[PDB]
């Protein structure tokens, strides 16, 4: 397991007997990689035109990314939603058409650790959708550090429907990487981060997408010990009971921390 | 940079109705989604002009490529 489940305080959870089971928790990303012995994966489907297998994953950052949600919430499902391919980029329509599957097969969660500077009005109808369907969508913020006074937070996480998930380190600093903007909604660990990757490996990735899944393996967790608990009532515990690190610009509500957001 | 989307106004819900938009224009149909009013496409650049002009039609917009935020 990684250093950022007790940082983002998931073992309260665990003790309690909330792993998160019985919740559905969709990996939009390359695929989840059939390569591991336990990451429980229920289940999938694949938007990418060449690449029509989910449970292939030849980028090695999906399978990295479940791994951690799982590492979070050790009894939830994952679900393999293969919206990129091998060099880690997807279309627009190809996200789109993921956040749609995950809608219509009740997904609790949908996970995005994918960004672009520039926005599209139909992804943001997606995601929007997704929300007003009950999901909650979590996203990483980007990769994109510092630019002056400007906001540098990416697209799909730019957009208010969406958890905006910025990096720390292990020290609570943020990454110099780090995204910033008034977008920002929380930050979580995503430097050099311990998960599972493709061939039965595991290693360190770093980024925004690391720092993201930490926060829907949050989600999980809550929403396995409140199920009566709506998105909006589970997303706002998450910002309400953050611990503040700093600037909003910077770190947003700062570090989940999700015994505190779970009671 | 010829591969679209096509966004809809009220009551071209079905895929049928959303494709006989396009194909009328010379574009070429790839997907049409579920919830979102919105269809992709590939379009050559008359078909994105004629598209953008057409009552039924309410944005045209590139079909831009994301990226995984992982080193
Ligand atoms: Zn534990
Ligand atoms: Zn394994
Ligand atoms: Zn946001
Ligand atoms: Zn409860």
């Amino acid at each position: 397991v990684s250093y950022g489940v007790a940082q983002i305080k998931a073992p309260a959870l665990h003790s309690q007997g909330y792993t998160g089971s019985n919740v559905k928790v969709a990996v939009l990303a390359s695929g989840i990689d059939s390569s591991h012995p336990d990451l429980n994966v229920a289940g999938g489907a694949s938007f990418v035109p060449s690449e029509t297998n989910p449970f292939q994953d030849n980028n090695s950052h999906g399978t990295h990314v479940a791994g951690t949600v799982l590492a979070v919430a050790p009894s939830a499902s994952l679900y393999a939603v293969k919206v990129l391919g091998a060099d880690g980029s997807g279309q627009a329509s190809w996200i789109i058409n993921g956040i749609e599957w995950a809608i219509a097969n009740n997904m609790d969660v949908i996970n995005m650790s994918l960004g672009s500077p520039s926005g599209s009005a139909a992804l943001k109808a997606a995601v929007d959708k997704a929300v007003a369907s009950g999901v909650v969508v979590v996203a990483a913020a980007g990769n994109s550090g510092t630019s002056g006074s400007s906001s540098t937070v990416s697209y799909p996480a730019k957009y208010p429907s969406v958890i905006a998930v910025g990096a720390v380190d292990s020290s609570n600093q943020r990454a110099p990487f780090s995204s910033v903007g008034p977008e920002l909604d929380v930050m979580a660990p995503g430097v050099s981060i311990c998960s599972t990757l493709p061939g039965g490996k595991y290693g360190a990735l770093s980024g925004t997408a690391m720092a993201s899944p930490h926060v829907a393996g949050a989600a999980a967790l809550i929403l396995s010990k409140h199920p009566n608990w709506t998105n909006t009532q589970v997303r706002s515990s998450l910002e309400n009971t953050a611990t503040k690190l700093g600037d909003s610009f910077y770190y947003g509500k700062g570090l989940i921390n999700v015994e505190a957001a779970a009671q | 940079e010829k591969k679209y989307i096509v966004g809809f106004k009220q009551g071209f819900k079905s895929c049928a109705k959303k494709e006989d938009v396009i194909s009328e224009k010379g574009g070429k149909l790839q997907k049409c989604f579920k919830y979102v009013d919105a269809a992709s496409a590939t379009l050559n650049e008359k078909a994105v002009e004629e598209l953008k002009k057409d009552p039924s039609v309410a944005y045209v917009e590139e079909d831009k490529l994301y990226r995984a935020l992982s080193a």
